[PDB]
RNA sequence: AGUUUAAUGUUUAAAUAUUUAACUAGUGAUGGCACAGUUGUUCUAUAUGUACCUAUAAAAAAUAGUAAAAUUAUUUUAAU
RNA sequence: AAUCUAAAUAAAUAAUAAAUUAAAAUAAAAAUUUUAAAAAAAAAAAAUUAAAAUAGGGCAAGUCCUACUCUCCUUU
């Protein structure tokens, strides 16, 4: 009647309208906002994929960002796409403004620097001109063998006018995780901006040692501790990079040579 | 050193005693293949 | 005290369904089954079923 | 000698018995074999017969090339252990002569098998005995001859209600 | 995880220190501090001193199996055999210091 | 169960038989006591379990294929180790 | 539980809605014609002509 | 920041743990070895002396018909 | 507001005479009612079944343990 028939304050459901109505509480019901920590089903507020706190949540949106503009690819598992395509277009709703207010709000949120020197370089070039939805979620479809949560394929758009992942190819994971993504053999003509490729083998250099060929052998031996089926042993996983394949990559930077 | 036999007595050998000597001039075996 | 079961066990496999698989619920379910029929009948199925052929008639 | 007594004309025949049984498993034999049918056991499936064999009774009267298809996609269990088989079984059955394409499952079933016995400890000085269960599975490839293989290139019924009328 | 199936395996390893690379006895030649040492300061001090610590049991390497030959502890990591002159030259008191008479 | 509204008769070996397992017949002195009359054909043919391959995820040879089943999530322990010393005769 | 149940009680769990569209339903499929593998609506592979054009 | 309370837990992560209140100043005391069962020890509560002090361990056939639980073989042939 | 899904996987516990009856109403007869009879007609909650453990009684035979003018040894 005169005041609401539910008063102040009642959760009403997933899948419900709005039904405005003369009230003192405050309520969105509108997502505008770029790399925003609201996270829930209503309407206002990006879908809130389960985690252990809303910060170990915040934690998760921060590797699961960082990683998307790394490689423009992250297959993410359930709740978190429809979460993560609206973080992959506030991105670039955060690249595109430009003013360093914005590169500090995504510096403020992801965990590496270089990555907010990478997201406002390619995507002004990228998206010039597209304006809204810039990830692409499409679902694989082999429900995940550890539990049933979906997985599905969030990918940022046209890449064929980026300049990182001009011509990249994803049908398959890099060999051995420290090598760089297989190329489309029809533009195999390609080099790279030196800042982004002259990092990342900084990066993959300490997989490449025999420190971690030890931390690889050593976690084999947790990994059976903790019993985790189908882990080789120790003793048969001979390392990932080696002498044979260092002589190929040294001769491939020949370009410094 | 300890083993099961394909019985399955545990066939423990006599304990022995490593003694790494050190000499002066190294010494070498030579194996022709 | 002898249960007849040799007399039983093999007349079990009308019974339904827990009944023919344990023996022992088998039994006493059939050895009752069996023993109200046999008191059914010297007793109560005649004047009953001696009042269907009067109505008949 | 011993002999196993068999009738040949209204009486019976003290027959030798080495050469009778001889005669039984290589007919007993040649009288399955001829069949088109294949049986194929696999066993150890590491699954209790509670889930693993209701997930069968989805699949038994299925032609093959469905059955290797709706396992696939189901995430459980059972299906992957019985594709398991559908690929080695028809494989061992194109062998036998058995077709690769009409071949059906006639029957699939679960065998209550080896089930090992795992200490556990209850809360306050408790102990009861979990039992890692273990499945055996019975798997019989027939072969139906006039089996018309159904097209499968068009999705589901997307072919129609969501087209429009032409 | 960029797996698409979770595992031990696609857990990316090091989501963070992408400092990589670090060559310690390089390194340790530039601080004078004996190389053999610098790179112990790199890994749990139970893998180089003598100290009390937890060791994984596929880390301790298996008896020679039917599958594989023994593969005792340091062959396969090398790097984690105990350095005893470096443990007596640090860490335990020798007669020497202590010698009166 | 299943059913089309079909009355295939049943759920065949399954709903009833998971209900209790019949005993095993043990042998006395180790004897099989109509041994002495049924034929030497081998089982497999006798009562009709007539198998082409019997395969036995119980090997060395399909371990790998065991693993390939079990879920990641079915983690077994003392992979390396077992808890009683085997070292005790 | 202060009882035990017989199969007709355990049988009676295979008859709602519930049992049987959990447990046996069989899925719908086709085959993706880029993969030739079975495949279900609306799910694709991590490949990029299933990635471009939903098979 | 490990201890007079309270919540949780209630075959529990625990045959006493999580969180928490209270308390906290020991030159006089978690602690060298020493006292042992008709008995040690006790700032004494019939408390404890190896996870119910009715000590454990060991050896008996104690008693239990004096309302405990049981006591194994159908087709019968004299009653209360 | 927060954290604590379903499903997929692994698979234990108390309890268990049976159930196709269980409901519901009414009388009962020794009892609380439960029966008998008549007459009807998936998930949460704890009203009933034993939702409980175990405390609470009092009686019987048995043993225990403590106490003092009246019983009695081994007694220092
Ligand atoms: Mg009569
Ligand atoms: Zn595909």
């Amino acid at each position: 009647g005169r005041p609401p028939p539910v008063m102040g304050h009642a959760k009403r459901m997933r899948f419900a309208g709005v039904d405005d109505n003369p009230s003192v509480t405050h309520k969105p019901w509108d997502t505008s906002e770029p790399l925003m920590a609201d996270y829930g089903w209503e309407r206002g507020k990006l879908p809130k994929f389960r985690a252990r706190s809303p910060f170990h949540r915040q934690q998760i949106a921060r590797r699961m960002v960082t990683e998307l503009i790394r490689k423009d690819y992250v297959i993410v598992g359930g709740a978190r796409a429809p979460a993560l395509r609206i973080l992959a277009d506030h991105v670039v709703e955060l690249a595109k403004a430009g003013d360093t207010d914005s590169r500090q709000q995504l510096a403020y949120f992801l965990h590496d620097p270089l990555m907010v020197d990478k997201a406002f370089d390619e995507y002004p070039r990228r998206f010039r001109d597209m304006n809204a939805k810039y990830a692409m979620m499409t679902r694989l479809k082999g429900r995940r063998r550890s539990d049933n949560v979906a997985m599905y394929f969030v990918e940022y758009k046209n890449r064929d006018m980026s300049d990182n992942h001009k011509g990249e190819d994803y049908t398959a994971g890099p060999e051995r995780f420290f090598l760089p993504p297989r190329i489309i053999e029809t533009e195999k003509g390609i080099q790279r901006p030196p800042h982004m490729q002259m990092a990342f083998d900084r990066w993959a250099s300490k997989f490449k040692t025999e420190e971690f060929h030890h931390w690889w052998r050593l976690r084999h031996a947790k990994l059976r501790y903790w019993g985790v089926r189908n882990v080789p042993h120790p003793s048969d996983v001979d390392p990932l990079w080696t002498e044979k394949e260092e002589e190929e990559w040294h001769n491939e930077m020949l370009a410094n040579t | 050193r300890r083993f099961k036999n394909e019985v399955g007595e545990i066939k423990s050998l006599p304990d022995y005693k490593v003694a790494v000597v050190e000499l002066d001039s190294p010494v070498s075996i030579v194996f022709k293949q | 005290y002898y249960r007849a079961t040799a007399e039983l066990d093999r007349l079990r496999g009308m019974l339904r369904g827990r009944a023919r698989l344990e023996r022992k619920v088998g039994l006493k379910r059939i050895t009752f089954l069996m023993r109200t029929q046999t008191r059914y009948r010297v007793e109560q199925k005649a004047h009953w079923e001696r009042a269907i052929v009067r109505k008949n008639v | 000698d011993r002999w196993a007594l068999v009738e040949e004309d209204g009486v019976m025949y003290q027959v030798n018995w080495k050469m009778y049984c001889e005669r039984l498993e290589t007919e007993l034999q040649k009288a399955q074999d001829q069949l088109p049918q294949y049986s194929f056991m696999m066993k150890a499936v590491p699954s209790a017969w509670k889930k693993l064999d209701i997930e069968l009774s989805v699949l038994r009267g299925l032609s093959v090339r469905e059955a290797m298809a709706q396992c696939k996609l189901s995430p459980r269990k059972g299906h992957m252990a019985v594709f398991r088989a559908l690929e080695v079984a028809q494989q061992g059955a194109e062998g036998k002569g058995l077709d690769k394409e009409h071949l059906r499952i006639a029957y699939i079933t679960c065998m209550p098998g080896p089930t090992d016995k795992q200490v556990d400890i209850r809360s306050r000085g408790y102990y009861a005995w979990k039992t890692k269960k273990s499945s055996h599975l019975l798997l019989t490839l027939a072969e139906d001859p006039e089996m018309v293989l159904p097209d499968r290139t068009a999705i589901p019924y997307a072919s129609l209600m969501t087209m429009k009328r032409a | 995880y960029n797996s698409f199936e979770r595992g031990w395996k696609d857990k990316t390893v090091h989501p963070l220190d992408r400092r990589g690379r670090f060559n310690l006895d390089e390194a340790a030649a530039e601080l004078q501090l004996d190389e053999a040492y610098v790179a112990s300061l790199y890994k749990p001090l139970h893998y180089t001193y003598s100290m009390k610590g937890q060791r994984y049991p596929a880390e301790q390497g298996r008896t020679s199996r039917p599958g594989s030959l023994a593969a005792s502890r340091d062959r396969m990591f090398p790097l984690y055999r105990r350095n005893y002159k470096l443990n007596r030259e640090l860490r335990v008191l020798d007669h020497r210091r202590i010698s009166t008479d | 169960f299943t059913y089309t509204q079909a009355q295939m008769y049943a759920r065949y070996r399954t709903r009833s038989r998971f209900y209790k397992r019949p005993e095993k017949m043990l042998k006395a002195y180790n004897v099989s006591p109509n041994l002495l009359r049924l034929p030497k054909v081998k089982p497999g043919l006798l009562k009709g379990i007539y198998t082409d391959e019997k395969i036995d995820l119980r090997d060395r040879e399909r371990l790998e294929l065991v693993e390939s089943i079990r879920h990641p999530k079915e983690r077994d322990f003392y992979q390396d180790h077992t808890y009683h010393n085997q070292w005790i005769a | 539980p202060k009882r035990k149940k017989n199969p007709m009680q355990l049988r009676r769990k295979t008859y709602g809605l519930h049992f049987k569209e959990r447990y046996l339903k069989l899925e719908e499929w086709y085959f993706c014609p880029l993969c030739a593998e079975p495949k279900k609506q609306g799910e694709w592979c991590r490949r990029e002509d299933c990635r471009q054009i939903k098979p």
